[PDB]
RNA sequence: UUGACAUUGUGAAGUACUUAUUCAAUGAAGCGGAGCUGGAAUUCAUUUUCCACGUUCUAGCAUUCAAGGUCCCAUUCGGGGCUGAUCCGGGUU
RNA sequence: GCUUGUGACGGCCCGUGAAAAUCCACAGGAAGGAAUAGUUUUCAUGCCAGGUCGUACUGAUAACCGCAGCAGGUCUCCAAG
RNA sequence: GAUGGGGAAGCUCCGUUUCAAAGGCCUGAUUUUAUGCAGGCCACCAUCGAAAGGGAAUCCGGUUAAGAUUCCGGAACCUGG
């Protein structure tokens, strides 16, 4: 992997060479959700 | 006061270091150079199997010192015959000693260098 | 004679443990502020089997306290504990099952494992698969706690000292019998070695008390007193009585 | 103004990392570090007999230095000052035919531990200085008692470095008045009485009292609540 | 294994303490006391006391002496105090 | 079809079947940078160097061990009709 | 299997991160000279142990009485700078 280029290992999206789209799509979700919930508890 | 310390591992301080300044010298007389190039150079090899290298292959075949490195013997071989050295393969011979196959670049012929040496 | 069976296992030598595949050792958080203040948060990662143990092992992750990192723990997992669930351990914890509580916080009756003997030992009671220990009083005076052992064996303990709320997994283990030499073969293979055993009134008299004769017997009686000395403890050391 | 935002953090338990505090109290410190502070706890948690607990005792700030005031006025003389009297005197008495004695009689502090005892066993000194710091306590140990059955005043000052200071060394653990000019008689006198009332006239009854026995903070705290 | 003496001190009465010794853990992190805040609570003059004092639907995230507030530098690209984050004792527990 | 490599699966366990060096990616945003000019040696091309020791042959009814040129013993790969 | 320590009259024994003040690469500071001097980072704390485990990178043709994936011819690749 030291030999080859930066294209070649990863992908043009946020975790790219590390999680998956699925995976990356429900930590977004579950980011946006559990903050929006700890707003209406602190109210 | 006193001192703030965040982390509770104390640690050696580090102090000042001087450099030696002995009052005599060590040996007084510096040795002179152990493998200069008449030591990495013993002599030429002037069997049959070697002649051939050097008409046909452009190759000087050399004993050498045992404890001669490659980059010892191609500055070795440049300074004693005024030649350019393209490489040089090495290996030890079964009677514990080491011998050399110093290619010469195309500028030169190893033909006229070994009768130049005086052997043939 | 010479040295019997029994003496030779002291000096360690192929009687060791066989720890190759070992997950690590099981135990609990160390004791520090947020365990006895307030509680903490874990998160179980994975729940692995482990070698040469029954009961399986569950990874928690904890977030450290003092430093940006994870620090990841190995507890016995207990039933009904799953992957994805939060771990609660401290001492403003809830009463549910994986979660960590001192001895003091639960009410009479509470079912527990992996209880300390010792505020800060890390779990030394009540680990084998099914096994649990049961909460039966409190002393508030004196920060005592009485519980009931899985021998039968009736201990006080400080109240300080941590448990977990559940039994151990994977019970029910034993009931299955082995049904032939090679599944024993391979149960001690991951243990240590201490099978097959070779009984003493099958041996010489130099290798074994119960050696020897013309009859395969043991010739004299098989209790031993507990002041007897290394190379004659052999049989039933200490029998307060005998027979089915 | 409308770019920077409040932004609190939350350092409770399982809340945000705490930041740095000072933790000099759980310091582990090196070995000769802790041997040297438990020494000193263990020195008081323990009885002290009245003879090692009389040095508990020492001159307060302004007796001490008005000692000092007169002390220093008896400075031995120096290295380098000893040379220009040999000096001096090789030229007066070698050549004058003198009797070597053309230069006046010192005046100075009398010091160390051999001379100034001999000197209090044969009723020469007027005033004896005594250190508090001298870690083989057994030198010095039996000097209040010497003094007070020879009649001869004591003070127990703090500082065996700072008697060194005055005896151009580094460290004296004692020191002695013998002779004193008669312009500073009268200071001496006031120094007398003042340090016999805290020494010599207390010492009947400091001898029945037994130091140490004090406990701990968090023991003393316990003890009191119960 | 059992007894005696030594290690071996301190307080009381007809068991108590701590300091020696012993066990255990932490790359010795939050111990002890007090002061704040509220809660329960009944006051027989005021608090005679106790509890609590940032985190629990979710397999996310948490790091740059911390942003903010305030006070200085001699203004430049920045820097240094206090508070934020209560005091006191240096007995790591 | 044979030998072998590999893929997706299935059976089995009170047995669930190494470690570390090393390499990469991501999160984070400390710094560093443009207008008459700079950064990219994870894009292409071009330049230099890469030491030391081993390397022949037998591997067995004659090159190893059994007193030996001993019907004994001694790990493994390739495998035609 | 050393060190720090603790045993043993002693040859030596225990122990391997242990009741230890156990160490160095990113630079900034300096154009007296070489690195003293400022923040912060990291505490992992010797070493030995596989020619069948892990592991950066080469192939074809030709050549000798006896060597070659090592020599010759041609064609590639990796690491460091
Ligand atoms: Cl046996
Ligand atoms: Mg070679
Ligand atoms: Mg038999
Ligand atoms: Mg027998
Ligand atoms: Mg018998
Ligand atoms: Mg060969
Ligand atoms: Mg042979
Ligand atoms: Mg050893
Ligand atoms: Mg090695
Ligand atoms: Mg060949």
């Amino acid at each position: 992997y030291a030999t080859v280029s930066k294209t070649h290992k990863t992908v043009s999206r946020a975790y790219g060479g590390s999680r998956c789209a699925n995976c990356v799509k429900e930590r977004i979700i579950r980011a946006f959700l559990i903050e929006e919930q700890k707003i209406v508890k602190k109210v | 006061a006193l001192k703030v310390r965040t982390s509770a591992t104390f640690r050696l301080p580090k102090t000042l270091k001087l450099a030696r300044a002995p009052k005599y010298a060590s040996k007084a007389v510096p040795h002179y150079n152990r493998l200069d190039s008449y030591k990495v150079i013993e002599q030429p090899i002037t069997s049959e199997t070697a002649m051939k290298k050097v008409e046909d292959g452009n190759i000087l075949v050399f004993q050498v010192s045992m404890k001669a490195n490659k980059y010892q013997i191609k500055k070795a071989v440049k300074e004693l015959y005024e030649v350019d050295v393209l490489k040089v393969n090495t290996l030890v011979r079964p009677n514990g000693t080491k011998k050399a196959y110093v290619r010469l670049t195309a500028d030169y012929d190893a033909l006229d260098i070994a009768n130049r040496i005086g052997y043939i | 004679g010479r040295v019997i069976r029994n003496q030779r296992k002291g000096a360690g030598s192929i009687f060791t443990s066989h720890t190759r595949l070992r997950q690590g050792a099981a135990k609990l958080r160390t004791l520090d502020y947020a365990e006895r203040h307030g509680y903490i948060r874990g998160i179980v990662k994975q729940i692995v089997h482990d070698s040469g143990r029954g009961a399986p092992l569950a990874k928690v992750v904890f977030r450290d306290p003092y430093k940006y990192r994870l620090r990841e723990e190995i507890f016995i997992a207990n039933e009904g504990v799953h992957t994805g669930q939060f771990i609660y351990a401290g001492k403003k914890a809830s009463l549910n099952v994986g979660n960590v509580l001192p001895l003091g916080s639960v009410p009479e009756g509470t079912i527990v494992s992996n209880v300390e003997e010792k505020p800060g030992d890390r779990g030394a009671l009540a680990r084998a698969s099914g096994n649990y220990v049961i909460i039966i009083g409190h002393n508030p005076d004196e920060n005592k706690t009485r519980v009931r052992l899985p021998s039968g064996a009736k201990k006080v303990i400080s109240s300080d000292a941590r448990g977990v709320i559940g039994v151990i997994a994977g019970g029910g283990r034993v009931d299955k019998p082995l049904l032939k030499a090679g599944r024993a073969f391979h149960k001690y293979r991951l243990k240590r070695n201490s099978w097959p055993k070779t009984r003493g009134v099958a041996m010489n008299p130099v290798d074994h008390p119960h050696g020897g004769g013309n009859h395969q017997h043991i010739g004299k009686a098989s209790t031993i007193s507990r002041g007897a000395v290394s190379g004659q403890k052999a049989g039933l050391i200490a029998a307060r009585r005998t027979g089915l | 103004n409308p770019l920077t935002h409040s932004t609190p953090k939350n350092f409770g338990i399982g809340q945000a990392v705490q930041p740095k505090r000072n933790l000099s109290r759980y310091v582990k410190w090196p070995e000769y570090v802790r041997v040297q502070r438990q020494k000193k706890i263990l020195s008081i948690r323990l009885k002290v007999p009245p003879t090692i607990a009389q040095f508990q005792y020492t001159l307060d700030r302004n007796t001490a230095a008005e000692t000092f005031k007169l002390f220093n006025k008896y400075r031995p003389e120096t290295a380098a000052e000893k040379k220009e009297r040999l000096t001096k005197e090789a030229a007066a008495v070698a050549e004058g035919k003198s009797k070597q004695d053309a230069s006046p009689k010192p005046y100075a502090v009398k010091y160390g531990l051999n001379h100034v005892v001999a000197l209090i066993e044969n009723k020469k000194a007027k005033l004896v200085l005594i250190a508090n710091d001298v870690d083989p306590i057994e030198l010095v140990v039996f000097l209040p008692a010497l003094c007070k059955k020879m009649g001869v005043p004591y003070a127990i000052v703090k500082g065996k470095a700072r008697l060194g200071t005055l005896v151009n060394q580094k460290t004296s653990a004692v020191a002695a008045l013998t002779e004193v000019r008669a312009e500073d008689e009268a200071a001496l006198a006031k120094l007398v009485s003042t340090i016999d009332a805290n020494f010599a006239d207390k010492y009947d009854e400091v001898k029945k009292h037994w130091g140490g026995g004090i406990l701990g903070n968090k023991a003393q705290a316990k003890m009191d609540k119960r």
